[PDB]
């Protein structure tokens, strides 16, 4: 079964983070590019959703994981970012609730129609 | 979860609604072929995929289509199709 999320409004990019060993690579969105889009504090989101995983991460860390990635091979895809920057940066877990949050709509495509 | 990937679709010489597309990395050209068709709401094979006006094989995945024709190109990955 393959999933596809559409969108009348462009898609924030995808990160592709292992958190912890025993989880492995799970896909994030990063907590400020939700915020942006919504305009909303990070104290109204928490009190809203307040079983969708936020976890921090050090920026240095971040970019390390994301520029390995050969989908992330523009370096206009990762300009926001310091390679060597030690602040920490807070990533929400990537859920269908949090695209349909953003607008978007989720479809499933099955071996028939 | 296995990697994601970012598409934004256009109409070339009946149309879409939502342009911008999230799917797996593993997604092939004919999957995206039949989501589109039930977007649309048409029978099964009125929508052909294309980039650069060339028509996509059915079996090519769009991680395949980033690397050939889209890497070191910023997200998303541009693709046409027709009804």
């Amino acid at each position: 079964v393959f999933e596809f999320e559409f969108s009348e409004t462009p898609l924030l990019p995808c990160y592709n983070i292992q958190v912890s060993v025993a989880q492995g690579p799970r896909n994030w969105l990063l907590l400020s590019d939700v915020l942006k889009k919504l305009k909303m504090s990070s104290r109204i989101f928490r009190c809203n959703f307040p079983n969708v995983e936020i976890v921090t991460i050090a920026e240095a860390e971040f970019y390390r994981q994301v520029s390995a990635s050969l989908l992330f091979s523009c370096s206009k895809d990762l300009e926001a970012f310091n390679p060597e920057s030690k602040e920490l940066l807070d990533l929400v877990e990537f859920t269908n609730e949090i695209q349909t949050l953003l607008g978007s709509s989720v479809e499933w495509l099955h071996p028939s129609d | 979860t296995r990697e994601q990937l970012n598409l934004c679709l256009e109409r070339l010489s009946s149309v879409l609604q939502n342009k911008y597309v999230r799917c797996s990395v593993r997604a092939e050209v004919r999957h995206l072929r039949r989501v589109l068709c039930h977007r649309l709401m048409l029978n099964p094979q009125h929508v052909q995929l294309l980039f650069d006006n060339e028509v996509l094989p059915d079996h090519m995945t769009m991680k395949q289509i980033w690397l050939s024709r889209w890497f070191g190109k910023p997200s998303p990955l541009l693709l046409q199709y027709s009804v």
